[PDB]
């Protein structure tokens, strides 16, 4: 799964692009969503995502990526 | 101030995230590149917490907390340091 | 350089060792004193191999070589890794 | 186990101690043992050693661990 990949999935659980910020070639996003009180910041462009990441980003946002 | 990250193999190196910090993820395709990453990650993910009036993270806690930590032995996760100034 | 180390719980703290320096260990109290204590470690062990003129240790493995080490789980260690320079 | 036990049972098993080391963070103890080109450093002084430390010292130094 890549970064752009799991944002949308990320979008459709209705967290919301915040803006994004110039980074090591790459940049870091920034996601809320209304009701939650946490903030997702990713890197991308990332061409693979680790298990562990996902497993983690799953924690945050309350639902499955597979 | 030396802040605790997990990391865990991808195909183009590695990723992960504070442990301290939920939802501040990073990547980087060798070690240097992931502290820095990181760094990047931490700055922009505080100034969004503070702009939101969302709960801060506190400093890097007792040792035990992250030996205990079942998300470093569930999935290859390692653990590293990152040096942070704010 | 970067170098894997075995991380364990004490009453007080933490301690550990590199496993690809046999006999070098190291201990600490709070989240800081790991890759701080560890690194000393090291520059002692290192440097008192090189008093006696005794062999120095093999290369280090890359760090993600031992995320499966019994070690780690036989008494709930965690996989942790420190930047070494001069 | 405190570090002066630890050390007891390293002399048991051969080894010898060869001096202290003083950096920025507390202090070690290096031993070496008679016919091997080894060192092993320890920190120093501990009230506590967790079972995995004793668990490489006996694969490494070849001590009791009782």
């Amino acid at each position: 799964m890549e970064s752009g990949e799991l944002i949308k999935r990320l979008e459709d659980a209705g967290w919301q692009i915040r803006g994004g910020r110039k980074t090591n070639s790459g940049s870091h996003v920034t996601l809320c969503k209304p009701g939650v009180r946490k903030i997702i910041t990713l890197p991308y462009p990332r061409k693979d995502i680790s298990k562990g990441l996902l497993r983690q980003a799953q924690k945050i946002a309350g639902i499955k990526l597979s | 101030m030396i802040y605790p990250i997990f990391i865990f193999k991808t195909v183009e190196g590695f990723d992960g995230y504070f442990p301290d910090i939920d939802g501040c993820f990073f990547a980087g395709n060798t070690f240097a590149d992931i502290s820095k990453n990181a760094e990047e990650a931490f700055a922009v993910h505080i100034e969004a917490l503070m702009n939101e009036g969302f709960p801060l993270p506190s400093p890097p806690k007792d040792p035990h907390r992250y030996i205990d930590d079942p998300r470093l032995k569930e999935e290859g996760g390692i653990l590293g340091f990152v040096e942070i100034d704010p």
